[PDB]
């Protein structure tokens, strides 16, 4: 698992997007495997590579209104999992309380998009995930809970 | 306050001109809609209390100006 982050090729299918079966196939395999708390560790030292692209197809449907559909990523089926897929991915690497206080400190600018997401859709799959995300974040077993606190209550309108 | 009259026509249509623009073609997201009025509301509640309170102070304070220049004479 480790060795087959370091790669190329893998994370190259990954990181492109505008081809939704080689995304969709890529976080699954990733967020299959982070079920299991030990690859949380390896999984997370090649983060910095396909979290951005992660946050990137969020981000993109908040963007793209609902009220039409398209077929890339709308209110059907294949957009629904594939938004899923990298908020999974997400909260199981959070699920550990360093990892959470790291991840908020790094990736504020994306992280404070989640609330976005709950407010344009009615999935429960999307929402659910977003909200828990960022009440693992600030949870007490987290290291400096008081200063991710301030940050989301005041810059993103959490409260 | 904007010294307007109750307006109603009835209308959830997109068909018609007024019906395409007062109402959008987009979603409805119930949160989103109460929230733009709940904020200029606040403001506004505020500012004409305030418009109130000061135009009863500069003008008890206009009429009384000449009031006391008139005496300091007499």
């Amino acid at each position: 698992v480790e060795k087959l982050l370091k790669n190329n090729n893998l994370i190259n299918i990954l990181q492109n997007i505008e081809q939704m079966d080689t995304c969709y196939v890529c976080i699954r395999l990733l967020q299959e495997l982070a079920v299991i708390p030990e690859y949380r560790d390896v999984i997370w030292l090649h983060e910095k590579k396909f979290m951005p692209t992660l946050f990137k197809i969020l981000q993109r449907a908040t963007d793209s209104q609902l009220a039409t559909r398209i077929v890339a990523t709308n209110s059907n089926h294949l957009g629904i999992q594939l938004q899923y897929h990298s908020l999974l991915l997400i909260w199981l690497l959070t699920f550990n309380p360093v990892f959470a206080n790291e991840l908020v400190q790094k990736y504020l600018s994306d992280f404070l998009d989640l609330l976005k997401l709950v407010k344009i859709t009615i999935k429960e799959k999307v929402s659910r995930l977003c909200i828990s995300i960022i009440l693992q974040c600030c949870s007490t077993r987290v290291k400096q809970h008081k200063k991710v606190i301030k940050q989301l209550l005041l810059l993103g309108n959490a409260l | 306050k904007h010294d307007i009259k109750l307006y109603e026509g009835d209308t959830d249509k997109y068909l018609d001109g007024s019906g395409e623009l007062y109402v959008p073609p987009s979603g409805s997201v119930i949160d989103d809609y109460v929230r733009n009025a709940s904020y200029l509301e606040e403001r506004l509640i505020q500012m004409e209390d305030a418009t109130d309170q000061i135009e009863v102070q500069k003008n008890d304070l206009e009429q009384y100006r000449f009031i006391l220049q008139s005496g300091d004479e007499f």
